[PDB]
RNA sequence: GAGUGCGUGCAAUAAGUUUGCUUUUCUGUUAUAAGUAAGUAGACAUAUAGGUUUAGAUGUUAUAAUAGGAUCCUUCGUAUG
RNA sequence: GUCCAAAUACUUGACACAUGCUAAUCGAACGUUUAAUUUUGGCUCUUAAUUAAAAGUGGUGUACAGGUGAGUAUAAUAUUUUUUCGCUUAACUUAAAGUGAAGGCAAAUCCUUCAUAUUGCAAAAGGAUAUCUAUAUCCGCUUUAAGAGGAUGAGAAAAGUUUCAGAGAUAGGUAGUUGUUAAGGUCAUGGCUUAACAAGCCAAUAAUUCUCUUAGUCGAAGCUGAAAAGGCUGAUCGACCACAUUGGGAAUGAAAAAAUCC
């Protein structure tokens, strides 16, 4: 009720290849293929792009062919997530990481969402009780004079 | 709006004293603009006034104010006020305060309840009604507001006694009458008179101040002196007219007053507990200073209403005095030899003089 | 169907009425030569026989129009008028043991309020008493304790057109600041000679 | 505030009106929100009928008109009267009798 | 309103105006949704059996 | 030789303005202090009276801490050279 | 060169301007004064009022309408389509609840503060008109829940679109800048924010920056061609941008969106 599930949807699934790897952690520039439309010419050219895919387990290197999928927003620059790898370059796949599934990847997400809730909501009663005591104490000073100063006055009419 | 208050009479060097005091750091403070009424009682500012001291453009030669301790070197009002009271002796005396009241209400000096009742009556035992009826006209600029009961009825004590000093004669009681109505019609009419203090008075009277038996009886008093004088037709179409008000009166007070209830019963009993209600009453010796000629109008009233030929009037207004009579002679024996009480009753209702 | 509504006390005649709406419709009293010709007459006779602007004809029209209707002004509901000249008094009522009503009546001048009868005792809309003996309400001239008269002042009725202060919001700076210079100029002028 | 107003438009001595959803502050004939009609003012006449009456021709959506009443929408004293002879709202003003 | 729910007649002349002024926007919007909602539908039927 | 509504460097700079090992000041609560000025409470007594007297529960005044907002200085800054 | 209707009418010096007008309105927000009118008091002076005009204080509106094309050279937190959303204390619709106490100015529905408002923080303003032989209405104010509207939050995600003036020069640009871990923030997302590490990210044919010349932009809106994603114009029409003598700036406000203000 509380907690906020991810999409969870599937989008398209391109093919590309691993431009730079290595330079920083989880992360890889693959090259897929694209093509746009000249509407003065009504010809299409070639319009390769070159995205900053998600590399969770550094299980990528510079020539290997991967399929990726677009709509994980892991930072400010990736929109792109590994989907698996189409050719290896260098070693065997069996000699890398494994890739984790979109399923494992999401459950993080709603794992480590779902976490952070249960810290507010522990530090939003711990800051309201830490404070209603520090409140209830003004009582306690303030309610002692009057039951000092008005019991005085009732002393004085029975 | 109105001139600057300013004392330049002063028959006693005390009096002057206690004005004096009151005028240059209680009343003219009050005219200065707002930010610089906050500086003279700064602490911060004490040697800048010192050197370039504020001044005030005051009828022609200017004063001054330095910086003033608000805790040491303000006086205490309530007591300067008494002062000043009690050295008043002469008419050019008592003409302050029409501009020492103003003061106050410039100032915000909440005054003690009581402080109006007691000025009525140091003011209207040396022939000076005029002035209390003049500021209790101009309660907008004095503040003298007819909030409560004791003061009502002590004002209307000392007009009747003016007409009855001299026999009650036609000049005066014409006057007198005219005062009682101003006074009434400002207590209904007159917003300013109305405060909280008030409110919780009449709540506990259940009569408004326009409306209560003890203040109607005053002016069914003279209207009852006026048809006893006659009862030249110039002047009888004010008797032909004064019986219409007479009758009147007289019929209004019977249905508010409820039957065989005195003064002391007149009003609920939860009136006479707290001092600043309705407590003045209690004592025998102010008791019979408001139930002398309170007393002595139902007597005459019943006396001429019964001419006429009303015999309800007539055993209606008998019924009260004879409630009022009762309860009356009770405090004659129980108040004190020589008090002020004991003396205007023997001299009213007694008769003994 | 151009209905004529009868004359009232308040207005009996056509001078009095194009009096008190006001306008400068006073000169064109001796335009109309009876009461029916006022209410009768169209926007096209209005206009030959001289009554301009068109603002002041439409304005008329309207008062016109706003008369068969019985929106009258105020004091259109009066009765005991005499020359032109009405008078108010208080009536006080009895609503309780420890209360008063007052109610602003028209009454003749010489009779008194308790004498006159209810038939005959009108309360004017519009007009209030304050305190016991004040009577509050527009164009109410005191003449003793609890009584007031209306005089029929010219435009009485009359929806004030909107003027401008010192030639409107946008040129009032302006319009100062030369009179400040003129004057100035003739104070000057003054010292010279 | 919206509005259910008219815009004039048309030639002179020859008006044309259009119903209109603008929002009060603006151009009378600047581009609404919706066009909920036409209004013509000069009232014609059959013309293969001789009996001398006349009719104005009016165009309303008045299921559009519904629905931007309902939401408070304030039409002018021209469009009040229109929707008021179709029955949507109450004769804002109405013939003395007396 | 509570007033109206209550079976209880206008109090004054303004409140007999607002309960008719209300009671026209309510009829109002109602034939203007549903009347609005079936052009909806009958236009999206037609478009969807003339592409079919 | 004449002109410049152009760009730019330094100096200077009104309104305005970043920052703080600045300078005053107001307000807000928090904890105290006072009860003389005010204001709010209680006790006793007086009588053509309304006086004496103690008290801080709201509130007033003062200090301290603390939060925040205006001033001064600082930095930047049209004109201008 | 006879008559009539409609439609257009400073394309140049955003050159300088005589004169009258384009934003005012509410007395059912408020008192100040001046006049008469009526009341006091003391014997013309002096109190308390009523009334009418004239200046104002306040509330709302000048943020709309209308005018102009000087400046301005663009790819932008720009824009459509679908999914998912968020905010909105003024005004417009529906309803509910609350509308009490002081001080300052001459007074106030103006300012300052307070009590109360599911728990705990957090509001308000009064005015006016009838009835009776105090009661109930009317116009407001504050708060709250919704609808509509909106110039709304950098909204977000996926897939797309935008003919970017002409000439010359410049190879670096970016420093929360790019990514990771952790935490906060957010309806959600994003260095959005911070700590600690890593040295990345965009670009290489001009990304970026600089100088000069010229220009308001667009639309079957106008003109034109048989036609081209045609060409030209950017008057009247509608949308957008900028400006109000030139330059340099801020606040108020729901929102600058002013011919305001400094
Ligand atoms: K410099
Ligand atoms: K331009
Ligand atoms: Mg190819
Ligand atoms: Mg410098
Ligand atoms: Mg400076
Ligand atoms: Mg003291
Ligand atoms: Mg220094
Ligand atoms: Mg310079
Ligand atoms: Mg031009
Ligand atoms: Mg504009
Ligand atoms: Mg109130
Ligand atoms: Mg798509
Ligand atoms: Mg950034
Ligand atoms: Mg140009
Ligand atoms: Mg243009």
């Amino acid at each position: 009720a509380a907690a906020t599930k991810v999409s969870r949807k599937m989008f398209r699934e391109l093919h590309g290849v691993v431009v730079t790897s290595g330079l920083i952690d989880k992360t890889v520039k693959v090259r897929v293929g694209g093509q746009k439309f000249n509407k003065f010419l009504q010809k299409h050219f070639d319009d390769p792009k070159q995205y900053l895919v998600h590399d969770p387990n550094n299980s990528l290197r510079a020539g290997d062919v991967v399929a990726i999928m677009p709509g994980f927003i892991t930072s400010k620059s990736k929109r792109h997530v590994v989907k698996h790898i189409i050719a290896p370059a260098g070693t065997p796949i069996e000699e890398r990481p494994p890739i984790p599934s979109l399923d494992e990847l999401w459950d993080a997400k709603d794992a480590a969402k779902a976490a952070k809730k249960e810290r507010k909501v522990l530090r939003e009663k711990m800051q309201a009780a830490e404070e209603a005591i520090e409140l209830a104490e003004r009582m306690a000073r303030h309610a002692v004079r009057e039951i000092a100063m008005r019991e005085k006055i009732i002393s004085l009419q029975k | 709006t109105y001139p600057v208050v300013s004392f330049n009479k002063t028959s006693s060097p005390e009096l002057k004293e206690a004005l004096e005091t009151l005028r240059e750091k209680v009343i003219l403070p009050t005219y200065l603009p707002p930010e610089l009424r906050q500086k003279i009682f700064n602490k911060k500012y004490e040697k800048e006034l010192a050197h370039d001291p504020v001044t005030i453009q005051i009828d022609g030669q200017p004063q001054r104010f330095s910086y003033i301790n608000m805790l040491t070197d303000m006086p205490n009002t309530p007591k300067n006020i008494r002062a000043a009271l009690l050295s008043m002796k002469n008419g050019g005396d008592f003409a302050n305060l029409s501009g020492l009241l103003e003061g106050m209400h410039r100032a915000n000096r909440k005054l003690p309840y009581w402080l109006s009742a007691q000025i009525v009556r140091k003011a209207c035992k040396a022939g000076h009604l005029q002035l209390i009826l003049n500021m209790v006209r101009d309660v907008k600029r004095t503040g003298f507001t007819l909030e409560r009961h004791e003061t009502v009825n002590e004002l209307l004590f000392w007009i009747q006694r003016f007409a009855w000093k001299s026999d009650y004669s036609e000049p005066e009681t014409r006057k007198a009458l005219r005062e009682v109505q101003e006074i009434l019609d400002a207590l209904e009419g007159d917003e300013r008179h109305m405060s909280k203090d008030r409110k919780r008075q009449q709540a506990l009277t259940r009569f408004p101040y326009h409306r209560d038996p003890q203040f109607l009886a005053a002016r069914l008093n003279l209207t009852a002196e006026l048809a006893a004088r006659r009862a030249t037709s110039e002047q009888q179409l004010n008797s032909a007219n004064d019986v219409k008000n007479l009758v009147k009166y007289a019929e209004q007070l019977v249905r508010l007053w409820p039957a065989d209830k005195a003064l002391l019963d007149m009003y609920t009993d939860e009136a006479y507990v707290a001092r600043v209600d309705l407590r003045y009453l209690i004592k025998p010796q102010v008791h019979l200073r408001y139930a002398s000629f309170t007393l002595q109008a139902l007597k005459n009233a019943a006396k001429i209403v019964g001419q006429l030929g009303h015999g309800p009037l007539a055993a209606q207004l008998i019924n009260r005095a004879a409630a009022v009579e009762a309860e009356s002679q009770l405090a004659y024996a129980k108040v004190d030899d020589g008090m002020a009480g004991q003396k205007i009753y023997e001299m009213v209702v007694g008769g003994k003089k | 169907l151009p209905l004529i509504p009868k004359p009232t006390p308040f207005v009996p005649d056509v001078p009095t009425f194009l009096t008190l709406i006001g306008r400068d419709l006073k000169q064109h009293a001796d335009k109309f030569p009876t009461w029916e010709a006022l209410f009768t007459l169209t926007t096209d006779q209005l206009r030959e026989l001289g009554v301009e602007p068109p603002r002041a004809r439409r304005y008329l029209l309207r008062w016109r129009q706003r008369f068969r209707e019985g929106k009258f002004g105020i004091g259109g509901d009066l009765k005991h008028v005499e020359n032109g000249v009405a008078y108010l008094k208080i009536h006080e009522k009895e609503a309780s043991p420890t209360r008063t009503s007052r109610r602003v009546v028209n009454v003749p001048a010489n009779q008194h309020v308790e004498e006159v009868s209810e038939g005959e005792r009108v309360k004017v809309k519009g007009y209030k008493v304050k305190g016991v003996s004040t009577i509050v309400g527009p164009y109410a001239l005191p003449v003793q304790k609890g009584v007031a008269k209306l005089a029929v002042t010219e435009g009485m009725w009359e929806d004030k057109r909107g003027h401008k202060v010192d030639g409107g919001e946008r040129r009032r700076a302006e319009v100062r600041f030369k009179r400040g210079v003129a004057e100035r100029k003739a104070l000057r002028e003054k010292m010279g000679f | 505030v919206l509005k259910l107003r008219l815009a004039r438009f048309g030639r002179t001595n020859a008006p044309f009106y259009n119903i209109v959803v603008a929002h009060a502050r603006t151009a009378r004939n600047s581009k609404p929100l919706e066009v909920i009609g036409t209004y013509d003012p000069v009232p014609k006449k059959d013309t293969y009928d001789t009996t001398g009456k006349l009719h104005k021709d009016i165009k309303l959506d008045v299921t559009r008109a519904k629905y931007w009443i309902g939401v408070g929408a304030q039409p002018t004293d021209t469009v009040w009267r229109l929707l008021s002879l179709v029955g949507i709202l109450d004769p804002k003003y109405k013939k003395p009798q007396p | 309103s509570a007033a109206e729910l209550a079976g209880l007649p206008p109090k004054s002349k303004q409140e007999s105006w607002r309960r008719k002024m209300a009671e026209a926007r309510r009829q109002s919007l109602e034939a203007g949704l549903q009347g609005l909602w079936q052009r909806k539908v009958k236009r999206d039927q037609k478009q969807a059996k003339e592409s079919k």
